[PDB]
RNA sequence: CCUCGCAAGAGGUGCACAAUCGACCGAUCCUGAUGUCUUCGGAUGGAUUUGAGUAAGAGCAUAGCUGUUGGGACCCGAAAG
RNA sequence: AAGCUCGUAUCAGUUUUAUGAGGUAAAGCGAAUGAUUAGAGGUUCCGGGGUCGAAAUGACCUUGACCUAUUCUCAAACUUUAAAUAUGUAAGAAGUCCUUGUUACUUAAUUGAACGUGGACAUUUGAAUGAAGAGCUUUUAGUGGGCCAUUUUUGGUAAGC
RNA sequence: GUGAUUUCUGCCCAGUGCUCUGAAUGUCAAAGUGAAGAAAUUCAACCAAGCGCGGGUAAACGGCGGGAGUAACUAUGACU
RNA sequence: UUGACAUUGUGAAGAGACAUAGAGGGCUACCUUUAUAGUUUC
RNA sequence: GAAGACAUUGUCAGGUGGGGAGUUUGGCUGGGGCGGCACAUCUGUUAAACGAUAACGCAGAUGUCCUAAGGGGGGCUCAUGGAGAACAGAAAUCUCCAGUAGAACAAAAGGGUAAAAGCCCCCUUGAUUUUGAUUUUCAGUGUGAAUACAAACCAUGAAAGUGUGGCCUAUCGAUCCUUUAGUCCCUCGGAAUUUGAGGCUAGAGGUGCCAGAAAAGUUACCACAGGGAUAACUGGCUUGUG
RNA sequence: GGUUGCGGCCAUAUCUACCAGAAAGCACCGUUUCCCGUCCGAUCAACUGUAGUUAAGCUGGUAAGAGCCUGACCGAGUAGUGUAGUGGGUGACCAUACGCGAAACUCAGGUGCUGCAAUCU
RNA sequence: GGAGCGGUAGUUCAGUCGGUUAGAAUACCUGCCUGUCACGCAGGGGGUCGCGGGUUCGAGUCCCGUCCGUUCCGCCA
């Protein structure tokens, strides 16, 4: 009757902003229109009646490279969102790997790390032993983080 | 540099000056608010019942 | 959130004004296009020296948007438009939630 | 105001104005009958809606007080361009 | 300031009669929520400890809890109970009564309700007291830096804070 | 830029710059080319240098940390 | 600073991208190609 | 001589460009600065028993979650203690007794509630449409929320009733512009046809300095208007601190 | 006056323990095929009031009862506050004039009322 | 005085901002190798994650209080 059923997708979301001053040690916050966490970070005085300005030093997520900001502290640095996807690593397949979500196996993408943490499970896979990856989807980058292994499971 | 924010000192004593004004009731108070239902009604009342005190007077 | 694929809701297409079956789509932006009064009347202002005058934006805050259902009636097709309170994570899936059953894992 | 009442009061006639309730014009929403270069035309009535509406019409012009806006605008006053 | 419509209208920073709502001062925790003292009685096999008994849902001491009945003193964010002060309304003729008509609402039913007809109650027509008038409108200045006292009260050691 | 002579000019190219007869098919305009379209126009397609990516350079700007444990007096603690 | 156009005129000699057709691959996303009829920046 | 149709010169287009220009650089704030947000909103108290009521007074919260934790109907009714049943043992389940509720109601806090406003079960989507009235904050304008109805159309239910979001109190923001739908209705003004654009109605795309300007700094080289409403020296009350 | 059905004020009606109750009338009790619904006919439905009780719920009574309601010139006109004063008090606060008026403690007392319909030795 | 952050076996560190398994190193233990001890081998054990409380079905993986231990401000006169 009626047909192509135009399947899209979900509305609205966002990375939310926040005042700069609340930021904290591995804190998250977009420079160069990139996300980072802090590693670094400094308050000052202006000179006199100084409204003061915060240079921070970040080191990337994904990227890795030392950025660094300063502006001064009331406007705003949009803070990218995190979050954690703790899927289970199968076979790893050509130049992807292959995560498993416990409730669907589907999604092998995310590209296999680039990191050199990724090597030793690059290494210790053929060892095996549940296999048991987080990964973090921040604005849509997504790579491998961490490798963990539970010690169970029959 | 604060200013005296809120108070309500020598207010109630201006609105006394011109006493406080009433509602001013009327006859025939706007129907305004009532429901229709019992408004639809009642315009076939008046309409009609003025003809047996108009028309039936000849 | 989650919502309905299917829903029976209130239809005006003048042929029916009765309840019946709408399939829910989700509303798109769309594209600017061009030729409209905006646009002319703004890259008229833009063109010439003085550069940017119509007010830039910067400060948003709101990281949210009503999702908006666009509903297709399954007779006349009628398109009307609904509006839901805002929310971050919307899918249009099935799957309707069980009694409770055990959390896993 | 008039009639009656010595008067007090009672009845009628009640403009102005106030308070509602209708009526007609427009907009929006229903009806859409008759007829229809069959598809257009709209009669007829409705609508918790609506107007800076009509409802035997009142303005124009000049002068004047006062008040606003624009103008060197109550007088004087900048550092600048 | 300009006035206008009216002139005893309807009101009145007010009392009384009746009837409302309020939870603060107080009071109480031998009433709950919260603290909080000190003793007395039971309890545990489902609390450790102690003596005696291979042993224990063992005889009796042990503190911790309780549970029982008392007592101590309390509470801006606790409460059965509950003040004066201030506050709401009514005190009618745009009323009541009798009788009757109108309707596309309402009902077992012109039964109602909303209004209207016609008559009865008129100046004790229906609380006290008063009213250099009562109501209405236009329009425009000037002000939008406050202070102090008695009472109530917050922060503060206290302040001509 | 330093600032006579004597002596010495250390460690850090991640940052920030400057640079590369540096790869190049990520970024990437006007113009130009094809298709749609009755036509404006839409679409892409390819697409300059830079950006990007990699290369060096500190008499370029610049920078040079903690905390533990230990010696057959104590204390320290070379050393781990 | 880089790109197009124009002043700007005569010539040239090879390379490739894109077109079809057949093989070599894994109906093909292509692929190494290759013969053919063109557009082309160079 | 070179140099060669390339350079140059002219017009456009991208890059670069504090060298250069213009311009800003919140507000509250028991001086201003940093700090905090009391600059929207909510719950209790401070309020002095209607209402009203303040302070960088106190105690705290939000800018989200739910097609369901909504809507109706039906059944049962909790936390807890007591008693008891192999593995079991405070925490594994069960059965009975006591049990106005000492629990649970998305997320603070205070209400409210039991043959239910809680636990489970059946069906569902009134978290729809037209479009006003009213309370709330009040200018008695807005936004937001809430009630009460009409006109429907429906769900549920034996029915009567209930239901236009979340048992209640907070969960959201204007014109211009863009964009979707609805009317497929109205214009393109010489006259026509179709694409295009403009319009009406109702939404959404953000203004959290939350009734809504696109904006960083220093000036012991500073400038001018002013200020004791706004500090330092001095005096006065004040007495902690001496 | 007893009982039932529907109620209205809603603890002068509830709690706890005992003791009663003729008549009917409720009530407890009996079977699962059909309709129905659960793990289970105990709940619920269905079917006769038969087979039997009044043990239980139900109503009433009892309890120097716990409660609750009322009252008592009992506590107390005491706490508290309106008004007013060149009244006192170094102040805190306290008296007075005009006025209002609590709670607890105390004692005394009560312990369901009542509408319609039917039926009952 | 303000505010900010840390508090994990032996010790240094992750998890630690995002709750339902505390991970590494070296330390210490074992058995071997050596004549013993070094070293290398094969294994190994060990921490409520500083306390009180409260949410949370569940908290090092939340909130408030302590406890200690960090810092930064401390300027115009």
């Amino acid at each position: 009757e009626e047909h192509t059923f135009e399947t899209a997708d979900a509305g609205s979301s966002a990375t939310y902003p926040m005042q700069c001053s609340a930021l904290r040690k591995n804190g998250f916050v977009v420079i160069k229109s990139r996300p980072c966490k802090i590693v670094d970070m400094s308050t000052s005085k202006t000179g006199k009646h100084g409204h003061a300005k915060v240079h921070l030093v970040a080191i990337d997520i994904f990227t890795g490279k030392k950025l660094e900001d300063l502006s001064p502290s009331t406007h705003n640095m949009e803070v990218p969102v995190v979050k954690r996807n703790e899927y289970q690593l199968l076979d790893i397949d050509d130049g992807f790997l292959s995560l498993m979500n416990m409730d669907g196996d589907t999604k092998d993408d995310v590209k296999a790390p680039e990191g050199e943490l990724g090597d030793s499970l690059q290494t210790a896979f053929d060892e095996g032993k549940d296999l048991m990856v987080t990964i973090i989807s921040a604005m849509g980058e997504e790579a491998a983080i961490s490798f963990k292994e539970a010690a169970r499971t029959d | 540099a604060k200013s005296k924010n809120h108070t309500a000192h020598n207010q109630t004593r201006k609105a006394h000056r011109n006493g406080i004004k009433k509602p001013k009731t009327y006859k025939y108070p706007s129907l305004k608010g009532v429901d229709p239902k019992f408004r639809r009604n009642h315009k076939h009342a008046l309409h009609g019942t003025a003809k047996a005190l108009a028309a039936a007077k000849k | 959130v989650n919502v309905p694929k299917t829903r029976k809701t209130y239809c005006k297409g003048k042929t029916c004004r009765k309840h019946t079956q709408h399939k829910v789509t989700q509303y798109k932006a769309g594209k600017a296009s061009l030729f409209a009064q905006g646009k002319r009347r703004y890259d008229r202002k833009q063109s010439g020296f003085g550069g940017q005058t119509k007010p830039v934006f910067h400060k948003k805050a709101k990281t949210t948007k009503k999702v908006v259902l666009r509903l297709e009636c399954v007779k006349c097709k009628t398109r009307a438009q609904l509006t839901l309170k805002r929310c971050k994570h919307f899918e249009l899936g099935g799957e309707k939630k069980q009694k409770g059953q055990a959390l896993q894992f």
